[PDB]
């Protein structure tokens, strides 16, 4: 049976008994830097088992009226263990990552998410005569949200889900790494990320190089006396972290 | 005499040590515990079960 | 030899192997290790089970009884030990035998006697030293009544004489049991009517062991006590049990009080906070 | 519950329980009051030295409509229990997945300074502590219960061992029985 | 000439042109636990070059007048980098540390140093009658010095120079892995300790492997119009550096 | 085989070698010898430092502890024994041990038991052999509240008979430690959080002895002194260090009182007359 | 038997010498100690040094 998986990073282990494969990135998979395309002269630190492990973020709750929810790495993770120590003691780092989104439900239940990984997701902003600020592109392990509505706010993003804040189509967003979520087939989502950028490494606080983005198609329903509390939670853990240019520790 | 040597258990200089033994009784109640007798299976009692199974693999299916 | 198993060094793993996940519906003790649900390293473990051995277990001298007798005739005091040998009187070795239902094994009984003078204004003596007579009685032999008993004559049943100041006397007995083996537990009963005895007593039957002071007599009161230890070598259990956990209250069968799981606590979240700079 | 089946009852209800703490305890095989008595710390108690790791072994015994992820973490000595479920994912952990296979495994590794620890645990040769949290949460059906038992089951590795033949302190006498 | 040497662990150099050598341990070199020898079933972390560098520490002076001074670690490296954070987030420890000692003054100053590692140096109180409390025994990278006098402290070490806070001869410590600065032949002091305990790893907050003491046996002098500051710097580097048991930084 | 160096005949010199300079800022010690700084004739050194050796010098039995126990129950006197394993009540091993800070060895144990009968005007007996039981109980066994505790049935943790009169019990015990080697100084806590206990006590843990007289009661009151003895042996040392110098006040930690590094006289050059024909 | 025959220290009678032993306990803690055991190497406390010092030259150059 395909639907049982079990993942094993660090001193943490995910299991699944209803999960659909599992997409790689690209095609590829998560590898050191080679001599060949580095350049960073030092040698890096590799925490390994450190760094690279399965972080859970908080959970958020799918609602009837939810219209999505997304997170910026490795920017979200800048509180995590070790992994978010190596960010602020180092000028350089580059990460793989192995996002795998959980949610439960019952065979009762109805909805479908979309769980998806945009490289390089710049956004827009609400009033398109303003500019956005770094506090409503990404807020650490919270999560912001995309609204059925538009926005209005000075320096936010525009929520807008049709657009998915990028002035886009959303059906369209299929073309980059991902799964969904049929809650009558599905129960998570794991998508292994390689390290995508145009550099062979790049700092983990000034650049958000991929967005995860959490969008539903199909609206959570039930029936009367049926659960109505259904969590997402996501979890993602580094992949061949490596980390350059040590110095003192940046003051968030 | 039908002595007979054996290992003796590591002692705290360890990384001569054999002792020897001879029954002088004639009964075999006589002689000294078997302290080093070491057979072992679990199976018994952690794996009981008719059908083998793997534990990479899923209990039911 | 009876070394523990390594750990395998184990690295990152996506895969359908689910060697976590079991279910123990199926009466299966799951087979897992550290490197099956994390990355470990190679360790080359050395340790060893060799004290876990039912052998190691239970090859130690433990008091299975004690009984005081003394030297004068004086009021209604016993001057002789009578015993129904059995190990259900001391807690201690009875737990761990009752750990298996069944036991085969040689054993090796040691006796520790010892005397003393009883209180009194005007006590001075110099009795010369006192020698003690232990005989086995199998089921059926003679039983004597005093300390002057034809029994004592040992002409065929086993005794040991033994004079204080020496080394505790000692001596091996083989497996006596006329069944495959020591039975722990017997749940059924002595008649086939089903009644009468009900448990060890039913079927057990070692004899009886007595004790005195073979010395004729003593010019003031004075009295020993015998500690009997049993040894079991050579050993052999069946059919582990779980643990008593009510106390014991009588020797001849199991009755206990309802007795707790376990100690409490505050609640199941409960945790003492030991870091406290 | 000392006396009753809900002593071995762990409890996990439908609905939001985000941030609590759905039990806990320290990795006392023979001293820890949850294990003490267990067939594993039973025996450990006839010895006074002990190593290897755990088999924590987690059976949900819900309906089969009921779903649910649990964190099931471990935290080894030197920080202070896990107050929030970031804290204790921090540590070793086992997220598991209820499903067609009810039982789950959550190996505690046997990561301690010194080869063996006292079964009579003190400060220094401390273990840790597990604690458990809701990765999701319960969903179910209507129709269906909304609390349901989740039983532990704990044994011993093929790298665990005793050293110290010692007495058992829970048994004793007053005297003869007879 | 072998006055002059070079030291390089990971980003950091140092340099000298007036050492004496260079004493290892107890003849041995740092290296890293065998598998043969370990206990921690886990994959350790190994940062490297991350942790294992150079850590200058709060320099002292030294006066005519001065008794000596002495640090503990690991504990006095807890906010070192990522040594240190490695300390916080982790239950077991392993390294090697490489002392050196830096003191210069000129050819017409005078005196002369005693730096020393002494392993398990566990001090005794100056009340006898009463405990001694960490915050005296150690404070992070800021060195305790002793006393050429007693001390009465409640909780305060014994201080007294010539019992080196021990109970021993001051004379003897010259057991223990050493070297001088005899400022008209020295300049510095560099001391490569192996790890030293009875257990392949251990707690680094909770356990003080060993304490480097710096001892003046000869009393800092000279004439007038003479630099009066000579100040003592100690420097310190990991080596090997291995941890076990991840889990939540614990609180200092 | 452990020979001492010879010493090689040397002759004359004049040449660039100073093998008697050197710089002992290296934390070098100076490895010179009489041949190197003088004219010196060829001897056969036969000296032999079998005697160092670490094994020899702490292999032999030395006094780590000592305690009375009364028979008769008067007055507030114990009745048996209790200890905390340990050797550092007794400043004589302990000090050996301290020369260097972790060791590991087997150990040979022996007990030196001796009774008397407390003074009184009215005291004639006539007491049989006194029997001793000594029982080891490692950390976290029931410990016994009286001399007829039912931890006395010596179930599982050895223990020891003794009759006085007979020579001295004894007996060995291998490398206990938890760790690889026993440690003799621990310069850290008990608790993460830096506190609670602090050094030895913090992690050595041998378990407690406990002793008494299986003789049931004396006429009159008597006492017995049981004394301790620990011979390391298979004996292996590391990291030597000072030995103390100051006098040993606690034996839980090192405190001490500033001690004066040795003892005085008149000036740097005074030296006694000792030629007065 | 597993006779072992060891060499005696010099007696005072010196310029057959030689002691025969067996061990009868199964533990090696139950063997005599190891007084004959002649391993030596002051290096690790006289000369810690991580240059090779030659005696007739400079410490220091
Ligand atoms: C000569 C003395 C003979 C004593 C016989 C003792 C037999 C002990 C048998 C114990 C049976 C049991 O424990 O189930
Ligand atoms: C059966 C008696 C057991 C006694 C155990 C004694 C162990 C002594 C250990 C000494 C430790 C030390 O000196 O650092």
């Amino acid at each position: 049976s395909d639907r049982v998986r079990s993942l094993t990073l660090g001193n943490s282990t995910i299991t699944t008994q209803e999960s659909a494969n599992v997409v790689v990135g690209y095609g590829r998979w998560p590898e050191y830097l080679r001599d060949d395309e580095a350049t960073a002269e030092d040698q890096p630190t590799q925490p390994d088992v450190a760094t690279c492990r399965f972080y859970t973020l908080e959970s958020v709750q799918w609602e009837k009226n939810s219209a999505g929810w997304w997170w910026k790495f490795p920017e979200a993770l800048k509180d995590m263990g070790l992994f978010g120590q190596n960010m602020l003691y180092h000028y350089l780092g580059r990460a793989g990552y192995t996002i795998h989104v959980q949610c439960n439900a019952s065979k009762f239940h109805q909805g479908c998410l979309l769980v998806v990984c945009v490289p390089e997701a710049e956004m827009g902003c609400s009033q398109t005569d303003k500019e956005v600020a770094a506090m409503n592109l990404t807020k650490g392990e919270a999560a912001h949200k995309f609204e059925p509505t538009k926005t209005n706010g000075e320096h936010t993003v525009q929520s807008i889900v049709c657009n998915a804040g990028m002035g886009v189509g959303v059906g369209n967003l299929t073309i980059y790494p991902h799964q969904w979520i049929n809650l009558r087939t599905n129960n998570c989502a794991t998508i292994v990320m390689p390290y995508v950028n145009s550099v062979p490494m790049d700092n983990m606080f000034r650049h958000y190089n991929f967005t995860l983005m959490v969008i539903p198609f199909a609206p959570l329903d039930y029936a009367a006396q049926a659960s109505e509390y259904v969590p997402v939670t996501v979890t993602i853990a580094p992949m061949c972290a490596e980390y350059n240019g040590l110095r003192l520790a940046y003051q968030q | 005499m039908g002595a007979q040597v054996s290992t003796q258990k590591t002692g705290a200089h360890e990384t001569i040590i054999h002792y020897t033994n001879i029954n002088y009784y004639k009964d075999a109640a006589s002689n000294s515990a078997n302290r080093q007798d070491f057979t072992q299976d679990p199976g018994k009692f952690t794996e009981p079960v008719k059908d083998i199974m793997i534990k990479t693999m899923p209990a039911l299916n | 030899i009876a070394r523990v198993a390594d750990t395998v060094a184990s690295g990152p793993s996506n895969s359908t192997s689910i060697p976590a996940l079991t279910a123990v519906e199926t009466g299966h003790t799951s087979q897992v290790e550290p490197s099956d649900t994390m990355q470990t390293r190679h360790v080359k473990n050395y340790h060893s089970r060799s004290e876990s051995t039912v052998e190691n277990f239970l090859s130690r001298s433990a008091c299975v009884y004690i009984e005081e007798y003394y030297t004068k005739d004086q009021d209604n005091v016993n001057r002789y030990m009578s015993w129904t040998i059995n190990a259900r009187r001391m807690v201690q070795l009875r737990r761990k035998f009752e750990l298996f239902t069944y036991m085969r094994f040689d054993m090796e009984i040691t006796f520790v006697i010892t005397s003393r003078q009883l209180p009194g204004t005007s006590i001075a003596q110099d009795m010369p030293p006192l020698t003690h007579q232990i005989m086995y009685i199998p089921p059926g032999g003679p039983v004597p009544n005093s300390v002057t008993d034809f029994a004592w004559q040992t002409s065929t049943n086993p005794s040991i004489f033994w004079t204080e100041g020496n080394a505790p006397p000692r001596m091996s007995i083989p497996f006596i049991s006329i069944g495959n083996a020591y039975s722990n537990f017997y749940d059924g009963w002595s008649h086939f009517s089903q009644n009468g005895v009900y448990g060890y007593n039913a079927l057990n039957n070692m004899g009886k062991l007595y004790a005195r002071h073979v010395n004729k007599d003593t010019p003031y009161q004075m009295s020993s006590t015998i500690r009997v230890y049993f040894k079991p070598k050579h050993i052999r259990v069946w059919v582990p049990r779980p643990p008593r956990l009510s106390p014991y209250i009588k020797s001849s069968n199991v009755n206990f009080n309802p007795t707790n799981l376990t100690d409490e606590r505050s609640s199941i979240t409960y945790v003492p906070d030991t870091i406290r700079p | 519950n000392l006396q009753s089946m809900d002593a071995y009852h762990i409890e996990v209800n439908t609905g939001n329980y985000q941030g609590e703490k759905i039990f806990a305890f320290q990795m006392q095989p023979g001293l820890e009051s949850v294990f003490k008595r267990t067939l594993m710390g039973e025996i450990l108690n006839y010895y006074a030295h002990w190593s290897g790791s755990i088999k924590l072994t987690f059976t949900f015994c819900g309906s089969a409509m009921a779903t649910g992820k649990l964190l099931l973490a471990y935290s080894p000595p030197g920080a202070d229990v896990p107050a929030t479920r970031k804290q204790a994912m921090l540590g070793t952990h086992m997220i598991w997945d209820i499903g067609l296979q009810s039982s789950c495994v959550l190996c505690i590794p046997w990561i301690s300074q010194t080869h063996y620890r006292l079964v009579q645990q003190d400060e220094y040769t401390s273990a840790g502590n597990v604690t458990c949290w809701y990765q999701t949460g319960i969903v179910v059906p209507p129709g269906t219960p909304n609390k349901c038992v989740v039983l532990c089951f704990a044994s011993a590795c093929n790298d665990f061992s005793v050293r110290m033949l010692r007495d058992t302190p829970f048994i004793g006498q007053t005297a003869l029985l007879q």
